[PDB]
């Protein structure tokens, strides 16, 4: 399948080269997979989700995304226009308040929630969790992310936006999950992207168009935007049978575009998420 | 605590 005039990041994920604008992907499109977006919520009524999104948990007065961040990330995973895996099922877990903040205790509970809740959902092609969030190093947050992964979920987490080594941030620094840095449309490391040995992969993160609340769209930047590209890619590849939740991060690294990015510090992978879709 | 930008 070909989507013309796609957001640059979608085109990038299906290209060996920067500078193109069509997204190419197998029409299976993540059908039969599930992606949990653990964030500020998801505006499930957005036409872009086509009824494939739902809220399943909140820790706040409402399950509504009163921020937009979670809706944007969900859109990059799985919206019809802005998403990588256009037929996946999206599940929202609102661990962040409408100011985009959440206590680590809440974030941990949300991860353990997903590890159990997947057993209540129909995801025959597998389960992914996208965590476009984090803070300072916490062994408890990392352990929660490790449990979620161990439980059979492909966990993708943001590296963080500190232009610093991700070793000092969580859940970015948990080795066993898929830690995602950000790039721009010219294949530069995004200016804010964290880096370091713990990064597994980069994805598009600067100037990413996706869904927003109030049935709208906007472009924003961050490792929060790169993460759902990778989460959606994992779901897509799992639907194709090319990999599994346990192995998807490694598979994505194996099959990534190598050496394309600039300003990658020595000791950080130079790997850009790529679907290797050949029509 | 928290995320990366109520972006
Ligand atoms: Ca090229
Ligand atoms: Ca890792």
């Amino acid at each position: 399948a070909a989507q013309t005039n796609a957001p640059w990041g979608l085109a990038r994920i299906s290209s060996t080269s920067p500078g193109t604008s069509t997204y190419y992907y197998d029409e299976s499109a993540g059908q039969g997979s599930c992606v949990y977006v653990i964030d500020t919520g998801i505006e499930a009524s957005h036409p872009e989700f086509e009824g494939r999104a739902q809220m399943v948990k909140t820790y706040y007065y409402s399950s509504r995304d009163g921020n937009g961040h979670g809706t944007h990330c969900a859109g990059t995973v799985g919206s019809r226009t802005y998403g990588v895996a256009k037929k996946t099922q999206l599940f929202g877990v609102k661990v962040l308040d409408d100011n985009g903040s959440g206590q680590y205790s809440t974030i941990i509970a949300g991860m353990d929630f997903v590890a159990s809740d997947k057993n209540n959902r129909n995801c025959p092609k597998g389960v992914v969790a996208s965590l476009s969030l984090g803070g300072g190093y916490s062994s408890s947050v990392n352990s929660a992310a490790a449990r979620l992964q161990s439980s059979g979920v492909m966990v993708a987490v943001a590296a963080g936006n500190n232009n610093a080594d991700a070793r000092n941030y969580s859940p970015a620094s948990e080795p066993s999950v898929c830690t995602v840095g950000a790039s721009d449309r010219y294949d530069r490391r995004s200016s804010f992207s964290n880096y370091g040995s713990v990064l597994d992969i980069f994805g598009p993160g600067t100037d990413i168009l996706s869904t927003w609340i109030g049935g709208s769209t906007r472009s924003i930047s961050g490792t929060s935007m790169a993460t759902p590209h990778v989460a959606g890619l994992a779901a897509y590849l799992m639907t194709l049978g090319k990999t599994t939740a346990a192995s998807a991060c490694r598979y994505i690294a194996d099959t990534a575009n190598k050496g394309d990015l600039s300003n990658i510090p020595f000791g950080t992978v130079n790997l850009l998420a790529y679907n290797n879709y050949q029509a | 605590p928290a995320p990366f930008a109520s972006a």
